């Protein structure tokens, strides 16, 4: 339990794997155990306000989460000055794989990944945490076919008892839900489920399903597939700040089921429910797990996928 | 799992400061002074009770690992408040903590900060973080006093008086090493118990078991009366 005292020189730094919010992410090796790890650097020097409030939030959250599908911070180490958060090294991330064009995910692979992602998400949500940065690069996968939800840099505690105001510009654009694009600030864990619906769809098409550069363009792309936001499907939409300002081009009908007819029916039901415009009608993480697609997925009985040992 | 942040009275007699020859009375004084300084600085900055208490808990824990002979108390106090502000989402600029400290302390007391007071605090933050082992989340007696007093059913005016007095006792407890000895849930019950005694209130009469003497057993498990008494004595010692 004695964190922060072990030195970083106890690790051999192999190379940079990522850019982090408050420092680089490194692949490294434990000199004593030989184990591969990831090191997330937290730079202190030349910070006006010292140890970053951002890292403080992340550390507070990480220490409260123990779940097999969620990243688990082993210890915090110091320079011989920066600090380094230590995690088990994961062979891949979803983005890299999907971009390698070396992998194809079977329906069985998808079920397994989704089952694990949603179980991790559900765990966080039940702990009253909003992730707020779900995307492919933040979902880690090992060669054993084990998934981990990563990057709690933007996560925050959410008041389930009574509504509170939160930061609106969260989630990378492509995975950002309609309520945020429309300016909601008293949003819910539903924002993360929308992000996951985007991953689900992306797993089937191998391309991000909504690709726009700006918010209005993003809302229009969402509208084109899911239908235009309107009171008929989303009564409370009229209460959102940008509802009149940001209006799609035509009043689109939902053609999600047509566009993704190539997807298996049970996967498609789940996708439909996850990409439901009205956050109050969008399924919860607990509900995804009770869907036809996931309810009978027996993880122990699944073959690992064929991932490169790159 | 998580570090143990509780010590014996035998352990509290063997702090790094006593090992360096600081007598026990002087250490208690240094702690009262450091705690009251965090409370005073923080109050002037409009910080509220949880941030002040977190700052104070970090301060007391720090001195279980370091000596007052090596680490000037007000510098550590300022540093603990600064960190606590970030942890509790009520941040304050280090500049402003220094300015308030300059105003509250005499020239000798403020001498502790050296030539670059802000740098003195910032440099310590790395050490403080390592010392508290990155265990940032801390719960205080306040929330439990409120949660427990809410479940009390009886005369509104007496219950309010019990709580107001108990709250004052929590503020006092922060000056002692009580937070290094007992969990916040137990300190909360002890302050209710002390307030009830001084007010001559029968708290068991406000419960679902008016005939049951150990009214606190619905709030905390297996806490003997001698533990509550001990805590009471320690709080009362501040008034002696
Ligand atoms: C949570 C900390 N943690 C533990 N294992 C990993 C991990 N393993 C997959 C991997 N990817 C690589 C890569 F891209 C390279 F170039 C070289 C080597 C790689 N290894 N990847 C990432 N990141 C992947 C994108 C950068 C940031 C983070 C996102 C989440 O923190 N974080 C990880
Ligand atoms: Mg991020």
């Amino acid at each position: 339990s004695d964190w922060g005292k072990r030195c970083v020189d106890k690790f051999d730094i192999i190379g940079i794997i990522g850019e982090g919010t408050y420092g680089q992410v490194y692949k490294a090796k434990d000199k004593d155990t030989g184990e591969l790890v990831a090191l997330k650097k937290v730079r202190l020097d030349n910070e006006k306000e010292g140890f970053p409030i951002t890292a403080i939030r992340e550390i507070k959250i990480l220490r409260q989460l123990i779940h097999r599908s969620v990243v688990n911070m082993k210890e915090i180490v110091t320079d011989k000055g920066a600090f380094y958060l230590v995690f088990e090294y994961m062979d891949h991330d979803l983005m890299g794989l999907l971009e390698s064009g070396l992998v194809h995910f079977s329906e069985d692979h998808i079920k397994s990944f989704m089952k694990q992602l949603m179980e991790g998400l559900e765990y966080c949500h039940k702990k009253n945490f909003l992730h707020r940065d779900i995307k492919c690069s933040n979902i880690l996968l090992n060669n054993s076919g084990q998934i981990k939800l990563a990057d709690f840099g933007l996560a925050r505690l959410y008041n389930s008892e009574e509504s509170r105001p939160y930061t609106n510009k969260v989630i990378t654009l492509w995975y950002r839900p309609p309520e945020l694009l429309l300016g909601e600030e008293r949003y819910t864990p539903a924002i993360d489920v929308w992000s996951c619906g985007c991953i689900l769809g992306e797993l089937f098409t191998k391309k991000p399903i909504f690709q726009a550069n700006l918010e209005l363009a993003q809302l229009e792309l969402i509208s084109r597939l899911c239908g235009s936001p309107c009171p008929a499907v989303w009564p409370d939409v009229i209460k959102l700040p940008y509802f009149n300002t940001m209006k799609p081009k035509k009043q689109y009908r939902r053609r999600l089921r047509e566009e993704f007819s190539f997807i298996p029916s049970a996967a498609l039901d789940l996708l439909d429910h996850m990409l439901t415009l009205d956050p109050s009608k969008r399924c919860t993480a607990e509900q995804t797990l009770q869907s036809d697609f996931l309810k009978d997925v027996e993880l122990s009985k699944m073959a690992p996928p064929d991932l490169p040992h790159w | 799992t998580k570090p143990c942040w509780y010590w014996d009275k035998k352990d509290l007699a063997h702090t790094p400061s006593q090992l360096e020859g600081l007598d026990p009375a002087t250490e208690a004084r240094y702690r009262r002074e450091g705690a009251r300084f965090i409370f005073d600085v923080g109050t002037r900055l409009g910080l509220h009770y949880d941030t002040l208490a977190t700052g104070i808990i970090y301060f007391h824990r720090f001195y279980m690992f370091h000596s007052f002979k090596q680490f000037p108390r007000y510098v550590t106090g300022a540093c603990c408040l600064f960190l606590a502000g970030k942890v509790e989402e009520t941040p304050k600029k280090c500049k402003d903590i220094i300015k308030t400290a300059r105003s509250l302390l005499n020239d000798v007391q403020f001498g502790q900060f050296g030539d670059d007071p802000k740098e003195e605090v910032m440099v310590l933050e790395r050490i403080l973080l390592q010392t508290i082992k990155f265990d940032l989340q801390v719960e205080h007696p306040y929330q439990f006093l409120l949660k427990y007093a809410k479940q009390l059913k009886g005369d509104k005016n007496k219950i309010q008086k019990l709580v107001q007095m108990a709250w004052t006792f929590v503020n006092d407890s922060l000056c002692t090493t009580l937070s290094l000895q007992w969990e916040p849930e137990i300190i909360a019950v002890a302050v209710m118990y002390l307030a009830g005694r001084l007010c001559k209130f029968e708290i068991q009469e406000w419960t679902s078991k008016p005939m049951y003497r150990r009214w606190w057993e619905q709030f905390v498990q297996d806490v003997p009366v001698d533990v509550l008494e001990d805590i009471c004595h320690q709080i009362l010692d501040l008034y002696s």
